[PDB]
RNA sequence: AGGACCGAACCGACUAAUGUCGAAAAAUUAGCGGAUGACUUGUGGCUGGGGGUGAAAGGCCAAUCAAACCGGGAGAUAGCU
RNA sequence: ACACAGGUGGUCAGGUAGAGAAUACCAAGGCGCUUGAGAGAACUCGGGUGAAGGAACUAGGCAAAAUGGUGCCGUAACUUC
RNA sequence: AAUUCCUUGUCGGGUAAGUUCCGACCUGCACGAAUGGCGUAAUGAUGGCCAGGCUGUCUCCACCCGAGACUCAGUGAAAU
RNA sequence: CGAUGUCGGCUCAUCACAUCCUGGGGCUGAAGUAGGUCCCAAGGGUAUGGCUGUUCGCCAUUUAAAGUGGUACGCGAGCUGGGUUUAGAACGUCGUGAGACAGUUCGGUCCCUAUCUGCCGUGGGCGCUGGAGAACUGAGGGGGGCUGCUCCUAGUACGAGAGGACCGGAGUGGACGCAUCACUGGUGUUCGGGUUGUCAUGCCAAUGGCACUGCCCGGUAGCUAAAUGCGGAAGAGAUAAGUGCUGAAAGCAUCUAAGCACGAAACUUGCCCCGAGAUGAGUUCUCCCUGACCCUUUAAGGGUCCUGAAGGAACGUUGAAGACGACGACGUUGAUAGGCCGGGUGUGUAAGCGCAGCGAUGCGUUGAGCUAACCGGUACUAAUGAACCGUGAGGCUUAACCU
C-alpha cells in the first residue's frame, strides 16, 4: 500500500489534466439594472429579470 | 419451511409426541420441505406403549405447516403448527389409525388417499 | 393510470356484503372436486381487511383441534362464493394479531350492538 | 437504493430535521422572507404551505394543529388573521424562492424564500 | 416475423372462472407506423423501421423532422428495427396494428432493466456473505479472495466482482399472452416483464419452439 | 456479628468490537469483579545498582530492567558486515 | 510533545419519581464540543425490526438476543446444619 | 487421570450419528501418601460436557436510522 | 537470513482428465433387470450433520454422483487463530541442578489511507478527414449448457417364473440463473394510533420536547425473498470412439488406398448480452452553411472585416438514471418539480359540545379527523429574453460516365 517507484513529472502532469476548471461561458445581462449576473440569479443589487424583488 | 432440525408435531396415533427432522428428500442439496414431502425424521418423545420407540429413524409426511400452503388463487391456509404423520420406513403406506386436527388438500397424491381417508377435515 | 383501473373495475364483483374486523363470518367457497363440485363453508372470525380495490382480501382465524388456522380470502375471486356475517364484533384496532397468542375464553371478543 | 423517495436526510438526523423545520418555518412566517441554503429552502417549502392551507380555515381544531406544529401562538396570530385569509384566493404556489449567490464561508448555494406578498 | 414497439402500464391479475388468478402485465401498443422499409438491394439486408407515440413538435429537431417528412408518418418518440423473414412485404407509412397477435401464443417480451446503481458483489452476483461474528474483523460483506497466487500471477478476466447491476437490455422469451383486445389497444401477457413502469419495451413472437 | 449478601461513588481489568500513520507510545463502547476491609486515597518520609523491594511474574525500581540512568576508562575488542 | 475522547485530592449538592449520591425529565447555572455545504452507491463503524426454522453456526452459543422489580406462596440432591 | 505411549483401548450411558463428557474394568508406557494420598458443604470473570429458555450465530440474508466513504469550498500530512 | 508469514477453517476460485453422474460406443462368464471391462468425451454438475484444531477417517442420512490432481500441500497489503510457534502454571518423565520431551494439559496483541500491473465499472480527449441527429450492420467477445421422479408406450420384448425393458412421448420436481412487486410476506426512525415518567405551552382541556423511534400496535410508496413468472432445448453443419456399403493393392478376403453413408452434453451455428477505437475506425436515412478582401520565401499559405446555420453545449425544474461524469424527461407554444384540487391507502370513531355517571369514564355528533413517496386533474410558485461553442459548400490521383 506505498509506490515503488517515484512517479515523474509527466505522470504528475497527465493526471492534472483533468483537474482543471471550468469557465462560466456566459454571463446573463438583467433588463433594469443592466448588470451582468449569473443566469437564475438575482443581481449583486438586487434585481432580478428585470424587477427589485428583494427590496435589499 | 420445514428444514433441519425442526420440531414436528405428531398428527396420528402411533406413539409418538414430539419429533426432529432430520433429512429433507428428493434431491441433492435440498432446502425445506413443504406439505408434500417425505422427510426422516427422528423421535423425541414417545408413548409408553406406542408403535415406537425413542430413538427410531424413519419416515414422515408434513401435513400441516406454520409458514401455510397456497392454494390457486393466492389464498393462503396458514397453520399454528408445524405438524406431520409417521410413515413405515421401506414402502411408506402409513403407521397409525386416525389423524388428529384437519389436513390440507394438497395430500391427495394418490399414495395419500389413506391419509386423506382418516383425517376428519378438509 | 387510468388503463389498469379500466381492466380492474371491469372485474370486481358487485356483492360484497361490507363488514369490520373483529366480526365472526362463514365463507363458503368451492371445493373442485375433479370433475365433481361441492361447496364448503369456513366460519371463523376476520382478523384483517386488506383492502385495495380489486386486489382486496381477508384473513379468518379458525380454531379447529387446538389447531389455529389462517386462511385469507381474494374477496374477487371466482372461487369464493358468499359471505355472510354472523357476529358484529367491537374492536378498537383494524388489526387483530394477538388473536395468535391469546388463547381460550380469553381470546374471544365483545359483541357491537349498537 | 432511493426509487420513488422524497423527502431528504439533510445530514441530520430524525429530531433535528423536524424540530429545525418547525423552527425555521416560524422566522419566514414572522419576517415574510429568510435567506438560507438552496437545499434547504426547497424543503421549507414543502412545510410551511401546508399550514397556510390550515390557515385557510379558521376553525377551533386548526388552531389547535397549527399550534401543535410550530408551537407558538404568535406565529398561529400571524397566520387565521393576517397572512392567512390574505392568501385565500390563490390555492397553490404561497412561498416563492430565488437563487442568490455562494455563501462566503464555505461556498454553499444560498437563496431566499419568501412569500408571494411581502407587500407594504 | 415482426413483434411490436409499446410501453408498461403495471402489472395486474386476472381470475377465471375454473380458480386460478394469473399475473398478467399490461402493455399499451400504439399504432406503430412504419417509416423507412429497408431491402437488400442498397441496403445488404431487409428490414423495417418504426416508430410510435407522440412527440412535442417543439421538441423534435429538424434533422429528425425531415426523416418523418420523408417517410409521411408523423413524429413519434424514438424509431426502432425490425429483421423480416423473407415473407412479409410493407411499405413505407402502413400502421400496423395489434392484429398480428390473433394468433401468437407466447411472445418474447425485450426491455430495459431497473438500475441497482453501484451494486456489491453479494448483491449482483449472490456472493454469501462471510460470519458476522466469531472475531471477523471488519469483513462482514467483502468479496474475499480474488485470485490465486503467483503462478497465475493475476486477475482471470471475467472475474465477477463489484460494479453496476441493472440499466441493461434483457431479453424474456416464452411469455403466453391472454388478451389481444384492439379497441384499448392493450396486451395482457403471463408474468413479469423488463421494469421501469412507464418504459418502452419490444415484444416480439416466440423464436424458441 | 461477619476478610457475609445485591448495588452506585470508589478500586480493579474477564470477554467482544473498535482503534492499530490511533482521540491515546495500552484508550473508548458494551457488558464484567471487590465494594467495612489482606479496603482505598491525600501529605511527607524511608529502602540505590549485583543493590533495593517483591501475597514471587524474573515482577517493579521515572514510556528503559536476566542487573537502572549519567559521565569516565574509551576511539574497548570486532579472525564479522 | 498538541487548544490531546486520558489522569487528578478535598468542599456544597435543589424539584418530580425512586430504596438512592442509580437512572429519567428539569432548577440554579453552563454549555452546542473551531471546518462547512450537498448526495443518499459499494463496502466499514453504531444501532432498529424480521417471515419459517432455532445453535444446524462454530475450535467453542463468541457475539447478540433473553432474564430483570416488590409482596405473599412454594423450593431438590447434599451438608461442616 | 491435568498423569495411559500403543489408543478414537474395552463395556455401559448419553446422540439418528459422540477422537470430547459421565460410570466402570486394571493391561497403571511411566499414580501413591505432608515436592502429600483419598474424600469433601460452600466458593470461582475456573476448565470439560449436557438440557430448558432466547435468539440474524446460522439456513440466507432483507429493509431501515444514523457516522464515514462519494461532490463542492478551506486547510493539509504520511510510511515508501 | 538488511524477513517469501508457517496447518486446517471461511470467501473466491480456476485448469488438467488418468471421467464420479449425465452423453456415445466395443466386449461379456451380456436372457431381461442390474452389473463387470475397455474405448471416446471435460458441456454442466459433483451432499448435510455427529466426533476431531485436524486434511484425513469413522458413523448417521441423503444423492444421478458425493471425481482424482495442479494452482507457494491456490487463497491472511481478504477474514479466522482452534493447531503448531514467546514469555505463566501443572502432571508423567529424564537430570544432583539450571532445566528438558513435534509427551501432556489451562491461558496467551494477527499492522498497511493501493503509485504500477491486473480485474469490475464508469466517463474526458482526439480520431474516423465538410459539419449534424438518428437507425443498423456484424468482425470480434462474453453469458447459458445440470438432472430426479411418476406416468404412456407396455406387465408389452424378454424370461420357468420371479422379475422386468429397449426405442419414442407426457407431466410434476431439486439445484442454479434472469427478471418482477399483481399475489403472500418482511421493512417501512417521512403515516395513524396506545402508553410509562418528566417537563413546558399562565391553569383545565388539549398538545409538544426528552427518555435507543422512550416503549408499543399497526402500516402507503420504494426496496426486497421465503412470493411469482421465465430458461437450460429443438434443429442444422463437421467430427471422436464406433459402425458400415461398395472396393482393389493381395483373382480370395477386406470400413480405405479412389469414392460413398451414418455417428456423442465436447466442436460450429442456432438462444441472450456487449460491439465500427473492427485506426480493416463499416452501410442506409435525414437535416445544415453556396460573403466579399488584402498579403506571402505562392503553400492542402497566413491574416481583416461582414456573417455564425444544423446543432450542441451551458444554465434551470428534474427522474423507477446516478458515487462523480454520464443517461432520460422538461424549460411558458410548459404538467419536469413543488403546492394545490378530488380520490386511493393506512390508522380506526379527532376535537369542541351535549348527555350519563360520586368518579375514573361511557355515549351521541361520527367509520369521525389526520394521512408519507401513490392515482387522476390545476400554471399558483419555479424552469427569462438573451449569451456561449460549432461556420461560410469541403484534399490530390485515376477510373467510370454525364459534358
Amino acid at each position: 500500500a506505498v509506490q515503488q517507484n517515484k512517479p515523474t513529472r509527466s505522470k504528475r502532469g497527465m493526471r492534472r489534466s483533468h483537474d482543471a476548471l471550468t469557465a462560466v461561458t456566459s454571463l446573463s445581462v438583467d433588463k433594469t439594472s443592466g448588470e451582468k449576473h449569473l443566469r437564475h440569479h438575482i443581481t449583486a443589487d438586487g434585481y432580478y429579470r428585470g424587477r427589485k424583488v428583494i427590496a435589499k | 419451511m420445514i428444514q433441519e432440525q425442526t420440531m414436528l408435531n405428531v398428527a396420528d396415533n402411533s406413539g409418538a409426541r414430539r419429533v426432529m427432522c432430520i433429512k429433507v428428500l428428493g434431491g441433492s442439496h435440498r432446502r425445506y420441505a413443504g406439505v408434500g414431502d417425505i422427510i426422516k425424521i427422528t423421535i423425541k418423545e414417545a408413548i409408553p406403549r406406542g408403535k415406537v420407540k425413542k430413538g427410531d429413524v424413519l419416515k414422515a409426511v408434513v401435513v400441516r405447516t406454520k409458514k401455510g400452503v397456497r392454494r390457486p388463487d393466492g389464498s393462503v391456509i396458514r397453520f399454528d403448527g408445524n405438524a406431520c404423520v409417521l410413515l413405515n420406513n421401506n414402502s411408506e403406506q402409513p403407521i397409525g389409525t386416525r389423524i388428529f386436527g384437519p389436513v390440507t388438500r394438497e395430500l391427495r397424491s394418490e399414495k395419500f388417499m389413506k391419509i386423506i381417508s382418516l383425517a376428519p377435515e378438509v | 393510470s387510468n388503463i389498469i383501473k379500466q381492466l380492474e373495475q371491469e372485474q370486481m364483483k358487485q356483492d360484497v356484503p361490507s363488514f369490520r374486523p373483529g366480526d365472526t363470518v362463514e365463507v363458503k367457497v368451492w371445493v373442485v372436486e375433479g370433475s365433481k363440485k361441492r361447496l364448503q363453508a369456513f366460519e371463523g372470525v376476520v382478523i384483517a381487511i386488506r383492502n385495495r380495490g380489486l386486489h382486496s382480501a381477508f384473513t379468518v382465524r379458525k380454531i379447529s383441534n387446538g389447531e389455529g388456522v389462517e386462511r385469507v380470502f381474494q374477496t374477487h375471486s371466482p372461487v369464493v362464493d358468499s359471505i355472510s356475517v354472523k357476529r358484529r364484533g367491537a374492536v378498537r384496532k383494524a388489526k387483530l394479531y394477538y388473536l395468535r397468542e391469546r388463547t381460550g375464553k380469553a381470546a374471544r371478543i365483545k359483541e357491537r350492538l349498537n | 437504493m432511493r426509487h420513488r423517495k422524497s423527502g431528504r436526510q439533510l445530514n441530520r438526523n430524525s429530531s433535528h430535521r423536524q424540530a429545525m423545520f418547525r423552527n425555521m418555518a416560524g422566522s419566514l412566517v414572522r419576517h415574510e422572507i429568510i435567506k438560507t441554503t438552496l437545499p434547504k429552502a426547497k424543503e421549507l417549502r414543502r412545510v410551511v404551505e401546508p399550514l397556510i392551507t390550515l390557515a385557510k380555515t379558521d376553525s377551533v381544531a386548526n388552531r389547535r394543529l397549527a399550534f401543535a406544529r410550530t408551537r407558538d401562538n404568535e406565529i398561529v396570530a400571524k397566520l387565521f388573521n393576517e397572512l392567512g385569509p390574505r392568501f385565500a384566493s390563490r390555492a397553490g404556489g404561497y412561498t416563492r424562492i430565488l437563487k442568490c449567490g455562494f455563501r462566503a464561508g464555505d461556498n454553499a448555494p444560498m437563496a431566499y424564500i419568501e412569500l408571494v406578498d411581502r407587500s407594504e | 416475423m415482426i413483434g411490436l414497439v409499446g410501453k408498461k402500464v403495471g402489472m395486474t391479475r386476472i381470475f377465471t372462472e375454473d380458480g386460478v388468478s394469473i399475473p398478467v402485465t399490461v402493455i399499451e401498443v400504439e399504432a406503430n407506423r412504419v417509416t423507412q422499409v429497408k431491402d437488400l438491394a442498397n441496403d445488404g439486408y431487409r428490414a423495417i423501421q418504426v416508430t410510435t407515440g407522440a412527440k412535442k413538435a417543439n421538441r423534435v429537431t429538424k434533422p429528425e423532422a425531415g426523416h418523418f417528412a420523408k417517410a409521411g408518418v408523423e413524429a413519434g418518440r424514438g424509431l426502432w428495427e425490425f429483421r423480416l423473414a423473407e415473407g412479409e412485404e410493407f411499405t413505407v407509412g402502413q400502421s400496423i396494428s395489434v392484429e398480428l397477435f390473433a394468433d401468437v401464443k407466447k411472445v418474447d417480451v425485450t426491455g430495459t432493466s431497473k438500475g441497482k446503481g453501484f451494486a456489491g458483489t453479494v448483491k449482483r452476483w449472490n456472493f454469501r456473505t462471510q460470519d458476522a461474528t466469531h472475531g471477523n474483523s471488519l469483513s462482514h460483506r467483502v468479496p474475499g479472495s480474488i485470485g490465486q497466487n503467483q503462478t497465475p500471477g493475476k486477475v482471470f478476466k471475467g472475474k465477477k466482482m463489484a460494479g453496476q447491476m441493472g440499466n441493461e437490455r434483457v431479453t424474456v422469451q416464452s411469455l403466453d399472452v391472454v388478451r389481444v383486445d384492439a379497441e384499448r389497444n392493450l396486451l395482457l401477457v403471463k408474468g413479469a416483464v423488463p421494469g421501469a413502469t412507464g418504459s418502452d419495451l419490444i415484444v416480439k413472437p416466440a423464436v424458441k419452439a
